[PDB]
């Protein structure tokens, strides 16, 4: 996803269980 | 923490070394006052500009609230747009990079 730092790393993800990178 | 007697942070064409805190949750861009008023004394588009091109990012698209205003192109007073160093401004929502 064209997103830097949203929800998870920076990918859609499938787990989002953590976090850590929501906007840090 | 006290972001106000300082005025010397990054220096450009009339703003006399003023830079604002630009937080989004925990990530934070600096960026240059807006000159074309009285140097330590910005614009009242400042703090939507401020927020804006932190990162490139359309107003309608965020929410600054901060400075004891929110995001327009003019709300309160100039003299009410943070009297110092930048301040610090924060929006809540998304961005657009």
């Amino acid at each position: 996803r064209y997103h830097r730092r949203g929800g998870y790393d920076v990918e859609n993800e499938e787990k989002v269980k953590l976090g850590m990178t929501n906007s840090h | 923490m006290a972001k106000t007697e300082e005025m010397v942070q990054t220096e450009e064409m009339e703003t006399p070394r003023l830079s604002v805190i630009v937080t989004h949750s925990n990530e934070r861009y600096d960026l240059l006052v807006t000159p074309q008023q009285g140097n330590s004394e910005p614009v009242v588009q400042d703090l939507a500009q401020l927020v804006e091109e932190a990162t490139g990012v359309p107003l309608p698209f965020q929410k600054l609230i901060f400075k004891g205003k929110s995001l327009k192109e003019m709300e309160t007073p100039l003299s009410a747009l943070g009297m110092q160093n930048g301040c610090r401004v924060m929006l809540i929502g998304e961005k657009s990079n």
